[PDB]
């Protein structure tokens, strides 16, 4: 009954919950109508952590689904799973960020604030108690990065004490589709750093790869894509909704895993992933699943965790599993590369371990780490920035919106900084 | 004209009782409210 | 022989007596038509002759839309329909409504019902009020009554079971001044008064029993077993008989002073009620705990200065003594130093009867205490605080002075409640 | 179940006295296990003066 | 048995009272003939309150309706719910007062008062205890701001003990009607500050937005606004017409809802009030209840109480289930708003329940509150009539008929003084 | 018999003073007038105008015309409240070679005309910051003098020592090491107590977020009472003024003992609850209710006036005192074996009316002497290197009557403060 409240943010962001909230309704057993037909009572105790109650059985779930163009906001009202949202839990403006995150964020993004908050606080009350709020968008625009960075901001403000997870959806490095992309990646880091407790980084190129070179598909999409990136969050919060032999929550995830309050940008990641031609060729066993689990070809991210090294590493796994094989195992993966994982740390791994898998699948896991390869992909983001901040361009676009020219020199010191935070553990 | 203190003004009417509204106008307008010399010392 | 008539004022007391009357009707076998399908009916219920038992009860109310639905529902044809008054206009929130204006043109009506029940009774022992205070006709006319119910028949007894306002939350507005100007006038037409709250056996209702979300008929059915247990020897065989004279000769010291509370022990769930057990000495140790009387006040702050304990069921006097004995030794528990003894037990060999639509386990063993502390003194401080501060600009009396009071009667409640908050510390020390 | 479809809900109409208090069950009712049997008859003031 | 004479004076107050008559006629199930095609005994057990009773089963309506022209009471006759109407309490004259409070006050408006007066002298003394008269009117036109109060008084003049209730339709902040609205209303407070046990100030332009923020409604229509002001018309006199748990009638709500003597106006608002697509995604629980009729959004009044401080608030909640979530909640509301709420008044809620249903709703409420925010509602009306009566605009008009400037002056007094009076107890 | 004088110089001298005169009152028990409805603390001329005894001071006015205005007006005779044109900046140059020579005649002239009136004077009190100017400079001359002028008087001084990181002024760090290397030869005892730490006992304890200066004043003055309560009320073992000293100071420049109170309750927690005299004390050795900011635990105990207050046994102080010597943490010193000086008064602490304290029945008051006040002087003589590094606020000092070189007179003062509470730690061979 501890609650999370998920947000959406930007066309990024409604997509993800677009695919997200089918498969928590696909594996909770909630059909596109609302009610409840599952199979089994141990999906039905738990159903409080999301979808809220309303009579009739409808479970109405619990998510501000926000954009601030009347385009994506649509796409989800008028799909699968779309009359599950409340018809006005869908705050949706007209305008448009424009892939700015000048008017996203102060002039244009800022009225549509007052109304995300009055619906924020409307079903974040009705709860027992809240466990704390998550957030999905994109740093790549002007909607889920503008207006995403203002609200995290704002919740933050009202509610210190509650859990945050984000899942920013990082800039690829070879192939980027925005030409001002390092102007709204830079500017949201730094509203990002002190206003959130954990933060995971989605890449659009590094999960291009997976359905490919893992899942083998000649035409990967958004929509087989976004479904890996909805697996892992479903696979986050499991022992949350699910019991299990080893029980944990979003805390005990994040106490284990950032140990200095800047320093919390993880390595999503998704265990059992295999082609369609593998199907009853594989034995879905824990030397199948923890060897995968480390691999650099597995991480929803453009980093390596092979230039890098680790600070703390983690997971959680599902289904009814033994797991003196993933202690065992999993100490022979911190053991048997101890270049790759830190040395002051005497445990970098921790181990939660749910009862249930989702439908499906009959014994899956979910990766986290924290890496100082995250810093390759900051100081790429940085040397991108730099390289355009010296010559002035596209300045005029961020500075007759009301935005001082002296935030954009701050936002590259407070990232260099950062940078710097994980040049002191690479070694 | 120093306005009503309109505290002790409709605590002073219901003292007689003025429940009624019509007569409360009549009391609204009538009770209009706005060392020692020697000691020792030593 | 052993009879007693029970006044119902109020809409308070109309629920209150739905209830109680409910549970005295599966208590003694009258099933709701009033015929049986053994004398121990007479101390609530009468005979026609013919089997139709008449409950020796007057339900008075000023408003009629709550005292019709007895008049229409189960419980239609077991009352006598002249011992149901109603009016025509409610008091609405007021004691001089209550009192004086409407009030008077009803209790001839009332003392008429009470004079043929008074004349039917041989030897009548106490009559019952129940009422609250929050009330304009449960503290109007409930003041009114006892003003001639006393000069028609003297010093006979008078238990009076109100609902005390409650501390913390409320439902009314003007009940502090429904809750002062009664209490100067049934301070001296009362030899008993038994303090009750919503809010603390509403505390009970919700952690203590199972079921959250109660309703009136939750609360009421804790105080039909009340006065079912505080009337309990007088109709069945027990080791220790109490009689309702035994409670004010052994509770109240001073005639300003008469305010026991109440709590009943084995409170608890059917489920809940299975799986512990109710011996004597775990009973009447939830009798004590700050959370489960009827009061929202903490003994802490007060002394205890008597304590009446009732007793239903299988207990035996061995049980009974070492459990007053262990509660004796406990320091959380303080008695006064004028009082080394402060005890009255009283055993019924009657367990208490189970309600088909309750709250409650077939128990065996049963506590009804009577207790009256000095922690009832932050009752009255807390009640005046939100009077004499309220009071301070005149704020809602021109609802009451000039149809039917004066303005000196508020000068003279709260001074004689002052009186009341000097009286109790007296005892403290 | 019973939350989620509601009853045949010809109780919307009905007061709280009605539905809280029911007539009870012939056989719910309480035996006077514990008293006096009155085919003794009790101790009255035989003296009718 | 208490009853309530409905008087409903003016176009606006004879559309009010279209959808009041039709939605009392179903709450008791009374269908337009005037016979009753209900289902439970519920029904039929108080019509005493808002209707007669004649052969058969007809229930002829207490209303004596009033209108200067005879056009809309002409409609009304002639519409879905018009032939259950005494055709004889329809008391309407020939000419009209062209939006003049002059004219409705003193000239034609006293010639029709003896005839309206004469009704509802046989609709009153045709009953024995009369909880009290009724009237829906539109401070801002003619027969309701004049006819309205010459009524309002005369009937306080014969019966000075029955509560005299009226829901007035205040003039709006901005959305403005009729031009000399300003004066019209600042000459109808006056009497209504003096004449009446408990008004209601319901502004059209807070109906539009509940109609709109809330009840999510495109195009919203009078009825739409007329329905609005009926619901919170029925639920103040709900616990005189069903049973009830803790009953309260329509004088054990002012006896603790008006402070002091002259404060008598409260801002309505009603409480199970969601869309359409939005209806059936919404736990209808007593949180859920307490959270709308309390937000600022749905005060049926344009007076936001955060400007202000609720000196009283009410609450006659319907529905079953509600005897512990009501207080608990409602003792909440008045902890953490704690700057919305006097000092000087300890509780400043009343709370009260009738069990029986709203049909459709599971559970309803309707909150009567007396915000010293209603201080702006006057402050508004006098800054415009100030803005007139200094160039003289109109004044011809109302002088003509039959006026004296003084009266325009005392006017603005006893206004300005309600607002200070007012101020004071805040 | 037993006398005080007591000098109150700087706004906080003053303030913290106008709570102590207001405890000191209650307690006695004089209205503010000074009459009753010689006292170690107050003097008594005929009629009855039971008179102070305290020469407030400050050069800027205002603060001490709020003590001749304030409720408090009509005792502190006139000649007494001795203020100034103006010309209190924060610097020790203005208060002790400048604007201070034009009072150090009147201040000094008053404290002889109270001690003439005394009959044997058992020391001081002289309340002072640590950290502005007046309380820099004016007081550096009043102990200068005070030592020629009353020769040996044990001179006790309470002070009020900069934060470790929540200060005021900017020049804060300089004004305090300029006032050691004076006020460390002639005070004989010199109780520091922070503001930072206090404020801490007000949020975690005290539960009362948003501490002004009124409150933190308030737990001083109870602090004060003890220190001087072994004086005017009785009690067994009790203490006096001439002893402190000689039961804290270890070696003769180590005067510089804390403080912590320890019943220190909110008025909504005295539920039932009384905190024992081994609570209390294992209270007071906790490494957090310490007045100053300064883990006890960097660093050995060398000494510690464990005096308690109200009903206490002379038995459970014994037991507990040992307890503490048990626990491993609290490492007192090698050179004191004993190191456990008590004492017990029995008048129990007092009650400001609307306070923020409760009405406990016991308190240890402990002024113990630590190695660990060497972090705290360390701190401020960094906090002072980089100002001086490049001499910072210096062209002021310099200005009002100073040089460039008592600035390293006085840190070569502090480094040596800073080896002796060291050199008087390193254990023995
Ligand atoms: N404990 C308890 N109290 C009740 C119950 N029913 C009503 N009350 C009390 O009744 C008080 C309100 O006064 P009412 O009883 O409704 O009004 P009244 O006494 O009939 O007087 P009028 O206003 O003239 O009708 C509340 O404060 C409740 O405490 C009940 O079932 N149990
Ligand atoms: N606890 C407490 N501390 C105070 C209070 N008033 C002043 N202080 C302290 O005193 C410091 C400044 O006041 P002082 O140093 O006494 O001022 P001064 O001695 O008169 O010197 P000038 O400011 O130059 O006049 C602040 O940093 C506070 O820490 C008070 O009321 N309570
Ligand atoms: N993984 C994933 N990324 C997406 C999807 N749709 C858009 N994106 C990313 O979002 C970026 C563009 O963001 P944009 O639409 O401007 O965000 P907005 O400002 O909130 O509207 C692209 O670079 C994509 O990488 C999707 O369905 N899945
Ligand atoms: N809320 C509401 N207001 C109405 C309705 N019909 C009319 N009004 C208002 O009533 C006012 C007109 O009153 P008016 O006809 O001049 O009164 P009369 O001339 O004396 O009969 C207009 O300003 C409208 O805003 C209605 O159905 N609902
Ligand atoms: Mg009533
Ligand atoms: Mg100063």
């Amino acid at each position: 009954m501890r609650e999370i409240v998920h947000l959406q943010a930007g066309q990024c962001g409604n997509q993800i919950g677009a695919k997200f909230w089918e498969v928590i309704s696909d594996e909770h057993g909630i059909d596109p109508t609302g009610t409840y037909h599952g199979d089994s009572d141990l999906q039905l105790e738990r159903i409080n952590v999301y979808y809220n109650e309303a009579t009739g059985g409808k479970y109405v779930p619990r998510a501000v689904l926000v954009d601030l163009e009347p385009g994506t906001m649509d796409s989800v009202r008028s799909g699968p799973f779309g009359q599950i949202f409340r018809p006005d839990n869908f705050v949706f403006g007209q305008s448009g960020a424009g892939n700015n995150w000048a008017k996203g964020h102060y002039t244009e993004g800022a009225e549509l604030v007052d109304s995300v908050l009055d619906v924020v606080r409307k079903e974040a009350e009705s709860c027992d108690c809240l466990q704390g709020f998550q957030l999905t968008h994109s740093l790549g625009g002007g909607t889920g990065s503008g207006m995403g960075t203002l609200l995290i901001s704002k919740i933050r403000e009202e509610y210190p004490d509650r859990i945050m997870n984000t899942f920013s959806v990082v800039p690829s490095p070879k192939v980027s589709d925005t030409v001002v992309e390092p102007y709204n990646a830079t500017l949201s880091v730094h509203q990002l750093v002190e206003n959130t407790d954990e933060t995971y980084c989605i890449d659009n190129e590094a999960l291009y790869d997976i359905c490919f070179r893992t899942l083998k598909l000649t035409t990967p999409t958004y929509g087989d894509l976004n479904h890996l990136v909805s697996a892992t969050m479903s696979g986050v919060t499991t022992c949350l909704r699910f019991p299990g032999q080893l029980n944990a929550d979003l805390r005990k995830l994040a106490v284990n895993m950032v140990p200095f309050p800047r320093l919390h940008f993880f390595m999503p990641g998704f265990a059992p992933l295999t082609s369609r031609g593998s199907q009853q060729y594989r034995a879905l066993t824990v030397p199948e699943l923890t060897q995968q689990m480390f691999d650099a070809k597995n991480m929803m991210a453009a980093c390596d965790p092979r230039h890098g090294r680790y600070l703390t590493v983690a997971a959680v796994f599902r289904g009814r599993m033994s797991m003196k094989e993933v202690d065992e195992q999993m100490l022979n993966v911190q053991n048997k590369n101890s270049s790759y994982f830190v040395e002051w740390i005497p445990n970098n791994v921790k181990t939660a371990v749910c009862d249930i898998p989702p439908r499906g699948l009959k014994m899956s896991a979910t990766f986290i780490g924290n890496s100082t390869a995250i810093q390759e992909l900051f100081k790429r983001i940085s040397e991108q920035f730099t390289a355009m901040f010296r010559r002035k361009a596209f300045l005029h676009w961020y500075t007759g919106e009301g935005m001082d020219e002296m935030e954009f020199t701050e936002a590259e010191s407070n990232m260099n900084d950062l940078v710097s935070e994980y040049q002191q553990y690479q070694d | 004209e120093l306005t009503r203190n309109y505290i002790a003004m409709n605590r002073g009417a219901v003292k007689a009782g003025l429940v009624t509204a019509r007569e409360n106008l009549h009391y609204r307008q009538l009770n209009d409210i706005r060392l020692p010399p020697n000691m020792t010392f030593g | 022989m052993r009879e007693c008539i029970s006044v119902h004022v109020g809409q308070a007391g109309v629920q209150i007596g739905n209830a109680c009357w409910e549970l005295y009707c599966l208590e003694h076998g009258i099933q709701p038509d009033g015929q049986m399908p053994d004398d121990s009916f007479n101390t609530f219920f009468s005979e026609t002759g013919a089997g139709k038992h008449v409950p020796r009860a007057v339900f008075v109310d000023l408003e009629p839309t709550v005292i019709d639905e007895v008049r229409t529902g189960t419980y239609r044809q077991l009352f006598h329909p002249e011992q149901l008054i109603t009016g025509k206009e409610d008091a609405a929130n007021n004691y001089a409504r209550g009192h004086y204006t409407i009030g008077k043109e009803l209790i001839d009506l009332v003392l008429d019902r009470i004079r043929k029940l008074a004349d039917q009774c041989t030897g009548l022992q106490g009559f019952l009020i129940f009422h609250s205070f929050g009330g304009g006709t449960g503290s109007g006319f409930t003041s009114l009554l006892m003003e001639r119910l006393s000069v028609d028949y003297g010093k006979k007894s008078k238990l009076e079971f109100s609902i005390y306002p409650a501390p913390q939350v409320s439902t009314a507005v003007v009940e502090p001044y429904n809750s002062i100007l009664t209490t100067h006038t049934t301070l001296e037409h009362s030899d008993c008064a038994f303090m009750v709250d919503n809010e603390a056996i509403y505390d009970i209702c919700r952690r203590n029993l199972d079921i959250e979300r109660p309703t009136y008929t939750n609360l009421n059915r804790l105080i039909g077993q009340i006065v079912s247990s505080i009337t309990a020897s007088l109709r069945f065989d027990g080791a220790l008989n109490v009689d309702l004279t035994e409670f004010q000769t052994n509770l109240v010291p001073y005639p300003r002073i008469h305010f026991p509370l109440a709590t009943y022990a084995p409170v608890i769930s059917a489920e809940k009620a299975y799986h512990e057990q109710l011996s004597v000495a775990e009973i009447t140790n939830a009798c004590f705990e700050p959370a489960n009387q009827m009061v929202k006040c903490d003994p802490r702050h007060g002394k205890y200065m008597a304590c009446c304990l009732l007793y239903r069921g299988d207990v035996v006097p061995k049980d009974v003594n070492a459990a007053i004995a262990t509660i004796k030794t406990k320091r959380t528990i303080q008695f006064v130093d004028w009082c080394p003894t402060g005890f009255k037990v009283g055993i019924n060999y009657q367990p208490p009867t189970v309600v088909p639509g309750g709250d409650l386990a077939k128990v065996q063993r049963a506590v009804c205490m009577l207790s009256n502390t000095t922690a009832i003194a932050e009752a009255w401080a807390r009640l005046d605080h939100k009077f004499d501060l309220m009071y301070a600009k005149r704020a809602f009396v021109h609802w009451y002075v000039g149809e039917g009071m004066e303005e000196g009667e508020f000068s003279e409640a709260r001074e004689d409640m002052a009186a009341l908050e000097k009286d109790y510390e007296e005892v403290g020390m | 179940k019973q939350k989620w479809l509601p009853p045949p809900e010809a109780t919307l109409r009905e007061s709280i006295y009605t539905s809280s208090y029911p007539r009870p069950p012939a056989g719910a009712m309480s035996r006077r296990e514990h008293a006096i049997p009155v085919p003794p008859p009790r101790l009255q003031p035989v003296p009718h003066f």
